């Protein structure tokens, strides 16, 4: 069935640099695809419902795009409260296949 | 009373769930036993017609 | 706000059963539906079931299709996620998730249908392990 694909795997960073996860479909998803991030030994938050669409609550700062196969996540890492895994999950089918995740950290 | 209950479209194919407040005179129960299940007063006499 | 919670969850043998528990509260429980999914060690997370707000038409992952039934309570405002000959690559920290939007609007067959949603609000997973 459908499947994702999500990269870079793990990268480094700091405070202030923009960071961007992007995540590939096999099937042609239009926008139908949200972000998430998930703190070690907590449970996975929202921060982006829509393929460019802002969750509530989540700061301004946040921001990603694309459409059909193709999406990316924005990030400038003006936070250190922004490391731990960033999953990449479609919707509107079946299985409702998520990401293999990527983990981002300071040097 | 906020109630929610199923409807019809305009497609005769698909159908849609809406909700509405209605007063408690204008509302009777169906069975008396679950809370739920209530029937609008004038249903099983007549078909009343929206002004 | 909305709290949403799961117990039931322990140590099982395989080819044995269990069953899973999930309670809300803070919300119409009987306008959202509910989706069940794991989140093994290492590896990312995976959805693996699905029920509507009437509790029928309930859908899930070839990975446990025949062996995880699922159910809910709209009185009682819970949801039950049922095991049956589970195995050892069944270890995960199964998490309670309820969908975004709430299931009024145009539908085909299903109240909740034909409307996208993600999992927006999840509860505090609970572990599930067996072994010899
Ligand atoms: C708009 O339209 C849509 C579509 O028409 C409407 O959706 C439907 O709305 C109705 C009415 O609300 C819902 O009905 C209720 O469904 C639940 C759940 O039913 C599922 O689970 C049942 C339980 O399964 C057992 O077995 C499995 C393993 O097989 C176990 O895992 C479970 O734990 C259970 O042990 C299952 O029996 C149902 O399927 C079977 O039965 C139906 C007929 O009932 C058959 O068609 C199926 O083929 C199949 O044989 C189904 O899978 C039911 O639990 C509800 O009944 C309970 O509640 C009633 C109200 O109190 C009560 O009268 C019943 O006796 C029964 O009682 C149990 O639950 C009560 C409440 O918790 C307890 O108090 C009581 O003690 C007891 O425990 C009821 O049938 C539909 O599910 C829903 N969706 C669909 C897809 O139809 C929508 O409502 C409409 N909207 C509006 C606003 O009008
Ligand atoms: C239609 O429904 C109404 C409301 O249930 C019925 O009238 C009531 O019936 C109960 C039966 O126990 C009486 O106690 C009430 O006094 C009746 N009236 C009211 C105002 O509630 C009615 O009989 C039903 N059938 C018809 C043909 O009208």
């Amino acid at each position: 069935d459908i499947q994702m694909t999500q990269s870079p795997s793990s990268l480094s960073a700091s405070v202030g640099d923009k960071v961007t996860i992007t995540c590939q479909a096999s099937q042609s998803i239009s926008s139908w695809l949200a972000w998430y991030q998930q703190k070690p030994g907590k449970a996975p938050k929202p921060l982006i419902y829509k393929a460019s669409s802002l969750e509530s609550g989540v700061p301004s700062r946040f921001s990603g795009s694309g459409s059909g196969t193709d999406f990316t996540l924005t990030i400038s890492s003006l936070q250190p409260e922004d490391f731990a895994t960033y999953y990449c999950q479609q919707y509107n089918s079946a299985p409702f296949s998520f990401g293999q995740g990527t983990e981002v950290e300071i040097k | 009373k906020n109630c929610s209950f199923n409807m019809t479209t305009e497609l005769r194919d698909k159908r849609q769930k809406v909700y509405s407040l209605f007063y408690r005179l204008d509302i009777v129960p169906i069975n008396e036993n679950q809370g739920s299940e209530y029937r609008l007063i004038n249903c099983n006499t007549s078909a009343c017609t929206q002004a | 706000e909305v709290q949403l919670v799961e117990s039931g969850g322990g140590l099982a043998k395989p080819g044995g059963s269990l069953r899973l528990s999930c309670a809300a509260s803070g919300f119409t429980f009987s306008n959202y539906w509910m989706n069940w999914v794991r989140q093994t060690p290492g590896k990312g997370l995976e959805w693996i079931s699905g029920i509507n707000s009437g509790g029928g038409s309930r859908s899930y992952a070839d990975s446990v299709m025949g062996r995880f039934i699922i159910s809910r309570d709209n009185s009682k405002n819970t949801l039950s996620l049922q095991m049956n000959s589970l195995r050892a690559e069944d270890t995960a920290v199964y998490y309670c998730a309820k969908v975004d939007d709430d299931d009024y609007g145009y539908f085909d067959t299903v109240p909740g249908d034909l409307k996208k949603y993600y999992l927006k609000y999840w509860g505090r997973g609970v572990l599930v392990t067996v072994s010899s």
